């Protein structure tokens, strides 16, 4: 139950592989793996054996130009945050800005990762990134961060 | 040689022309275009809908070569004036192979009060009446929207040799605009009537007429 | 042509405003505006050239916070009123970590043979003394370039509620524009003077005015 890379939402055409410790969406697979080229049908719970039978992991799948990627969604006080504003088919974005609850918050003049090394309650609110992909300006959707103790 | 593209196409969505929307004997076009379109996927798939739903009498027009290269690639959707007129949503959703996703663009009248233009004819100032040519002068102002037609005629037959101003939006948020036609001063001399004719929906029968001639 | 750039501070080079150029009591300026500065290389280098020559003297502001968390940087070059006249061309070289290469900018008068504007009053149309107020206006045409400045007076005072069109091009190749004032019935009936005043290039002393009034 493990996903390389450990993003569980990707975009269309995003590389993922996937480790045991195949039921998808509780139904036999082709082998005993490695989505090449996702699409929104390989979304869905995702559980494995050879072992036990493993938890239920999620794999979302999206469309669209920008997808605000991270690890989980709720985090504890002092823990570091990872945003990754991931382009689809990796197309080179420019002039890069992170965004928390409508205003921008870190810039970047080529795309990069936004890692907050340092949670507090003040980063609870909804985040999305936007950018050029040449001349066209993109937005990704929205994800709501919360921050607890 | 070849330009990056990174982005895909681009669509730009253009509305009829005010004198098609308001003359019936004349055919109102939606106009989509889609620019930065590659050699290498120049198919585009258009879908056109009108508050909603899907129609399909749209135009598919050939594909033309650009000087950087790329396709522009155009549909024309001929629309119903009353439905223009009525502020019905016009959607252009266009598919191509280098986009994640359909872009869709949308357009109509629009909104807010109608208010009606109100026409005014001005004769040369005395100053100009030393030149070989005068403006005859037609100041259309309180209208709105903006989207208007303005032509002048004199004697039955169009007269061309004018230059219409853009609308400008005036302090109680209506427009105006001027339009100036330079005709011959023997023309004026001799008493011609000359019309200044002006087409917008909160006219009555979408038309009016004013005329200016020498007194 | 030119191989599109990739991300790093953008840079926008503005003109002095027209009334600025052609009156001596004012202080025409030359604007480089630098933004998308990050904060990990916020420091940024205006050298400015004129024709050629590099200029001193040009007053860097400080560099201020934007609410998308970018810098933006001001430089702001003052310039002799005839050396932009003349046609001089104004540079500003930005110069920065993140960018690989300086960035230049140039701008200046637009050229072309200039021309001097004619200018024509024209009182309210007859139809429009119904109303209660009314419009007066003043036709500008023949200039060249469009760089040009238009007002409203009456006793030695701007009048308030008045707004010009863009510069038209005519079909010579010269500009028109017409500019509106709107004034209570009243004030026209009474006799008042109103004067259109226009600075251009062309003009002696860059100034002319017209008045206008009921007769
Ligand atoms: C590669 O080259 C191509 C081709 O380029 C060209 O060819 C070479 C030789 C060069 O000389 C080049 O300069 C030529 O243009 C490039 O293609 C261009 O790409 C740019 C974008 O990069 C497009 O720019 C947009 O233009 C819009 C206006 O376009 C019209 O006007 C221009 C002239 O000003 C014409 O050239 C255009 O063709 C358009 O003309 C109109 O066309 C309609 C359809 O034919 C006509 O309507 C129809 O008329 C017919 C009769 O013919 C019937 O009667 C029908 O009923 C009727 O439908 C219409 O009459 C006609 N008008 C004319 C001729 O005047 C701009 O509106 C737009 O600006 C908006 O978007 C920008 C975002 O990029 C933004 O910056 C602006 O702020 C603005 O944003 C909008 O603002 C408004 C309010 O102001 C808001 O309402 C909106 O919300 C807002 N945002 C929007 C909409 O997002 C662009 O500037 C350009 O049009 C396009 N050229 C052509 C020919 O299509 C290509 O980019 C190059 N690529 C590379 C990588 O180099
Ligand atoms: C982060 O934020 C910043 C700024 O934040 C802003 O504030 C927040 C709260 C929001 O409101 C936000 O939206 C605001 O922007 C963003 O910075 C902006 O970045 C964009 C580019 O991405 C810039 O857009 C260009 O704007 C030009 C016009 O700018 C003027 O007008 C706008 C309003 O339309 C104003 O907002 C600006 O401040 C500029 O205003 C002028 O300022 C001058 C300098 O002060 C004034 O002149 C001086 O006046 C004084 C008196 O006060 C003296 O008299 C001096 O003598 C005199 O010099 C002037 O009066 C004033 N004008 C006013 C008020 O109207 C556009 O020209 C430009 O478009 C060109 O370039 C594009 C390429 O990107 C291209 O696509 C276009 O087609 C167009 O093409 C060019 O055309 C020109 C000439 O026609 C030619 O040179 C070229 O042929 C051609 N191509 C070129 C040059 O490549 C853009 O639209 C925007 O200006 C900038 N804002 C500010 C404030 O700096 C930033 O983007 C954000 N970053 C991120 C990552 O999100
Ligand atoms: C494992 O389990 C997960 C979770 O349940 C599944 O995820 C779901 O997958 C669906 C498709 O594979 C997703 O559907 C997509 O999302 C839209 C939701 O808003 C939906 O509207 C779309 O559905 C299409 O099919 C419908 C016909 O039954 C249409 O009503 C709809 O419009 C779409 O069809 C196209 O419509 C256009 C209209 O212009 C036509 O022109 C086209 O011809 C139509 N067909 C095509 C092929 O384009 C959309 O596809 C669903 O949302 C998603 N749910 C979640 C939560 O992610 C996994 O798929 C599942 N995996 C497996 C292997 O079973
Ligand atoms: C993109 O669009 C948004 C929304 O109006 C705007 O604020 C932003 O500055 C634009 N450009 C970039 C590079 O983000
Ligand atoms: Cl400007």
């Amino acid at each position: 139950v493990f996903l390389e890379p450990q993003w569980y939402r990707v975009l269309e055409k995003d590389s993922v592989t996937l480790k045991c410790q195949w039921f998808h969406n509780e139904s036999l697979i082709s082998s005993q793996y490695f989505i090449d080229a996702a699409t929104v049908d390989d979304s869905g719970e995702y559980r494995c054996q050879t072992s036990t039978l493993s938890d239920p992991v999620q794999l979302e799948v999206h469309i669209g130009w920008l997808l605000l990627q991270a690890p989980r969604w709720v985090f504890k006080e002092e823990d570091p945050i990872h945003l990754r504003c991931h382009s689809w088919k990796n197309t080179a974005l420019h002039k890069v800005t992170y965004l928390q609850n409508g205003k921008g918050r870190k810039y970047f003049h080529h795309n990069s990762d936004f890692y907050i090394p340092k949670a507090t309650l003040k980063d609870s609110g909804s985040y999305f990134c936007r950018g050029l992909v040449g001349s066209k300006n993109v937005s990704s959707e929205t994800v709501q961060i919360t921050i607890t103790q | 040689p070849a330009p990056e593209l990174l982005g895909g196409p681009s669509v730009f969505l253009f509305p009829p022309k005010p004198k098609d929307t308001l003359m019936i004997s004349r055919t109102p076009e939606v106009t989509c275009v889609v620019v930065d379109v590659s050699h290498e996927d120049p198919e585009v798939k258009f879908n056109w809908y009108v508050d909603g739903v899907e129609v399909h009498n749209a135009k598919t027009k050939p594909r033309e070569e650009q000087w950087n290269s790329t396709y522009r690639v155009v549909s024309v959707l001929t629309v119903l004036h009353q439905d223009w007129l009525n502020g019905k949503e016009y959607k252009c959703k266009v598919s191509n192979k280098a986009l994640p996703a359909p872009i869709e663009k949308t357009i109509s009248k629009a909104k807010g009060q109608p208010r009606e233009p109100q026409v005014y004819t001005l004769p040369p100032s005395r100053d100009e009446l030393t030149k070989n040519q005068v403006s005859l002068t037609c100041l259309v102002k309180g209208f709105y929207p903006s989207d208007i037609a303005v032509e002048w005629e004199s004697n039955g037959q169009p007269e061309n040799n004018y230059k219409t101003t853009p609308p400008v939006l005036d302090s109680d948020g209506s427009f105006f605009l001027y339009s100036k036609l330079t005709v011959d001063k023997s023309r004026w001399q001799q008493g011609n009537v000359f019309s200044c004719s002006v087409m917008h929906e909160a006219l009555h029968n979408h038309y009016t007429q004013k005329s200016l001639s020498l007194s």
